[PDB]
RNA sequence: GAGUUGAAAAUAAGCAGAGAUCCGGAGAUUCCCGAAUAGGUCAACCUUUCGAACUUCUGCUGAAUCCAUGGGCAGGCAAGAGACAACCUGGCGAACUGAAACAUCUUAGUAGCCAGAGGAAAAGAAAGCAAAAGCGAUUCCCGUAGUAGCGGCGAGCGAAAUGGGAGCAGCCUAAACCGUGAAAACGGGGUUGUGGGAGAGCAAUACAAGCGUCGUGCUGCUAGGCGAAUCAGUGGAGUGCGGAACCCUAGAUGGUGAAAGUCCAGUAGCCGAAAGCAUCACUAGCUUAUGCUCUGACCCGAGUAGCAUGGGGCACGUGGAAUCCCGUGUGAAUCAGCAAGGACCACCUUGCAAGGCUAAAUACUCCUGGGUGACCGAUAGCGAAGUAGUACCGUGAGGGAAGGGUGAAAAGAACCCCCAUCGGGGAGUGAAAUAGAACAUGAAACCGUAAGCUCUCAAGCAGUGGGAGGGGGACCAGACCCUGACCGCGUGCCUGUUGAAGAAUGAGCCGGCGACUCAUAGGCAGUGGCUUGGUUAAGGGAACCCACCGGAGCCGUAGCGA
RNA sequence: GGCCAGUGAGACGAUGGGGGAUAAGCUUCAUCGUCGAGAGGGAAACAGCCCGGAUCACCAGCUAAGGCCCCUAAAUGACC
RNA sequence: CGGUAGGGGAGCGUUCCGUGUUAGGGAGAAACGCGUGCGUGAGCCGCGUUGGACGAAGCGGAAGCGAGAAUGUCGGCUUG
């Protein structure tokens, strides 16, 4: 009653056609395209929930940097402090984008955030 | 074919009683019974329920008895 | 129904569980024998009532009296019949009561033996309505149970034993009234 | 009834419609080795007075020894030797193991070794079971029953009787007695059991049945024979598809370029044997043979039973240890008796040891002939789909592989060129030549070549998130795919530990093979079927499964106590 | 209670002690926390220390522990 | 609604079998390779100038039923 098989070949051609650029015996050798599904797949989960914390950093720093060409010292925390003293609620950091797609938007901004 | 075998030196020491419980024989009475007491010496001539760890132990020892539980 | 659209109902019969094809379903890797020891290894491995050394279950208790002394055990020697059997029973007004009475009606279903132990008729339960008995004895309760309903009761003697010539005279010279 | 001289083509000669080749029955030959056999032998050879050597049978002559015995000579189609997978019987007969050690025990009277023998073998016709009721040889199956027991009462071992089925079959011999002979024998008689037989006497005749070279009988087998019913179109080929018809006592199967009721071989059915074998039924014939009365004399298997010991085996390990068989030694009775009924005694019941032979049910496959397969498909299935127990290894015992599939048909590439070949390109065959003899689908690792992007100040389990620059087709042109300037982050996978990136283990890689499975029981859970309680086992069955029987048994109905 | 598993090598940290030399990431206990079986953040890295308990998605916001010169997000913030 | 040892529930796939001489298939089945598709996933469905004859689904059953590990093992091919 023997039981030759297929399904290990479509079950490993898979994995072997998810891990194509991986730059050697990591895209051709099969006892390795496992372990590099396996460690691609939790490289995607850290990098997902660090790319939300990623961009969380690099929009603070972005208008940080937007704020700071004031010259009189005016910092990031003083942008918040007359930012929800004044009412406007969550802004959510896209002030960092059109901090840089519409700068004279962002100069209307804080120039009614000094007002 | 194979049936199982009736583990006789646990069938000897152990019994059912209609309603489908082990019981027991005390331990402790064909030696040395001067130096015991009167209130030993029927302490432990009387004959009870095993406790459930050996109740679920020899059941499964000793197959063809019909004892639930 | 047609040789397509047949299908058992669900729980009646769940698949096996098959061990060691995966982690995911639920016995994969040691098959559910934990790590090492002998319930992991492959064998006999430990008898049932082995205390790992220590003197037993079985050995520690004193044996059962008879079975101790190997007296042979105690044996059921009537077919033990209630009233409550009789009753019940679609015996009318007008019927006889003996062994192939009982069997033929659905009350005692006799196999192992047929030939050794006969009957009798016990006290527990009523019976209200008469009947023409001639089975073998009774006790004593049945018998105020069966004289109390006025059916005619008949004890039927088995058999007779061998008595020795010298015996049967010794017993014959105790007739002195 | 039409072509043949095997695979296996070619060539040379034949043999054959007064019937070849081939098939079947019965015969003939069968060199040499091997029981091997005239003698030797280092098997397939040597020497030979050419021989069945040796044992057994028959016959003659007949030593020490008179009869004998031994020997010698001779005859003999002449009985045995040797081989045989498994089952069977007989004898020697373990140990690893289980008891969580181990010696009693178990494994186990199993394996192995030797001997023997048949399609079966052993056993088998009551000195038996049983219990006051009864059965009637042995074997096997279901059951009692995992019960009674046995056992460092541990591990374990484990009946039997009652009951239900398969299959049935019972017969010869010794003794007492007559007759012949110095016994030893021979011929008649008798072989049985709620007793017979011998001795004496009276009756009485034929019903039934058993055995069997011999040949007419029957069916079956070993060769075979007749045997129904369609074309056309389709991309190589049609049996598939679409259109028109038919057979069926035949639609099982295998093949045919491709899958077939109608193409072939066949099948269903009807037939057929000179010769051999087998099945039961005839036959010249041999045989079995009968009843009563009296009679305790005479007989009913002797170095036997029993006993003291030493044991073995019955499930029973020496225990109260019976039944059965042996070693040493003692050593009975004949029916008014003896043996058994679990020490033993008394009574009763049952049977008649010390003499043999028997078919069936029954277990197995080196096989054979049919039919099947939720069996395999070239790492599988037999070790073996070719040289397979082969090549090869070992002195030897012994161990032991691997290699299948071009097409439908070799139609296997005429001829030209390179050229010493091998090979390659045209051409030709083919539906396919990227189906070319390394030849069917051809995947991964591995080796390459071409195209797009990109790397030579760079630290990295090689990824991932963001994405500079660039390339490609595009249609929902914002989308998709490929490359990756640079930044953040990220301590291979399994095993297994308190703790593994670990410098603990494992793996060179890729692809296959590769592990909680099966039988029978106990327990529980879930789904049913009946609750006029439930359910059958063995066994019977249109080959198997199965309808329907088959109530034996099992479980629950009553417990307590040793 | 029924059926049915593993586990029975623990480790460190605080307190209570014994052994030691009040030496050990030492050994043995008693209560508790973590790891084991726990990811994330802080701790430069780093099982057991602090916050904290990961169903999943978002190029969302507010916080705990801890930080706000640069590498690296936020104060070269104010006053003693 | 983290999870090791472990326990329970629900499913996918494979080859064979019943339906099955099934639907479909030299107008290209299985294979092998492919995806701007769908699923929690095991996987399904669809496309192939490769290949050439078998064989789905649904409703059910049975396993020599699923591979990355055994200094596994058998072939092929690397490194040096």
């Amino acid at each position: 009653r023997v039981k030759r098989g297929y399904i290990a070949r479509r079950r490993r051609k898979k994995i072997r056609f998810f891990a194509s650029s991986f730059r050697g015996a990591h895209s051709r050798l099969t006892r390795t395209i496992a372990q590099q599904k396996i460690r691609a797949l939790v490289s995607a989960h850290r990098d997902r929930d660090r790319q939300k914390r990623d961009f969380r950093r690099l929009w603070i720093t972005r208008i940080n940097a937007a704020i700071r060409e004031r010259g009189v010292y005016y910092n990031y925390s003083k942008f918040i402090h007359d930012l929800y003293k004044r009412q406007l609620l969550l802004n959510r950091k896209i002030l960092a984008q059109i901090a840089i797609l519409n700068p004279n938007c962002i100069y209307m901004i804080y120039n009614e955030i000094i007002k | 074919g194979y049936k199982m075998k009736t583990h006789k030196a646990s069938a000897k020491r152990f019994r059912v009683t209609g309603k489908g419980k082990i019981v027991r024989r005390r331990a402790g009475k064909q030696h040395l019974l001067a130096k015991k007491n009167t209130k030993r010496k029927n302490r432990l001539s009387k004959l009870i329920q095993v406790d459930r760890s050996d109740y679920d132990n020899v059941i499964g020892a000793l197959p063809y008895l019909k004892v639930n539980r | 129904f047609r040789l397509d659209n047949l299908g058992p109902q669900p729980g009646s019969r769940k698949k096996g569980k098959r061990k060691g094809r995966g982690h995911a379903a639920g016995q994969g890797g040691s098959c559910g024998f934990g790590m090492r020891g002998q319930k992991s290894r492959s064998g006999p491995g430990i008898m049932r009532g082995f205390e790992g050394g220590q003197m037993p279950l079985y050995r520690r208790i004193p044996k059962l009296r008879g079975i101790a002394g190997g007296m042979r055990a105690g044996l059921p020697k009537y077919v033990p019949i209630n009233l409550r059997d009789i009753e019940v029973a679609g015996f009318k007004e007008g019927e006889e009561v003996s062994l192939e009475s009982l069997k033929a009606k659905g009350i005692i279903n006799p196999s192992g033996r047929e030939r050794r132990l006969p009957l009798k008729i016990l006290g527990e339960g009523e019976l209200s309505t008469k009947l023409q008995i001639k089975a073998r004895a009774f006790s004593g309760s049945a018998k105020e149970k069966l004289e109390a309903a006025g059916c005619s009761v008949t004890v039927l003697p088995g058999r007779k034993k061998y008595i020795k010539e010298s015996v049967r005279k010794n017993l014959a010279r105790a007739d002195e009234y």
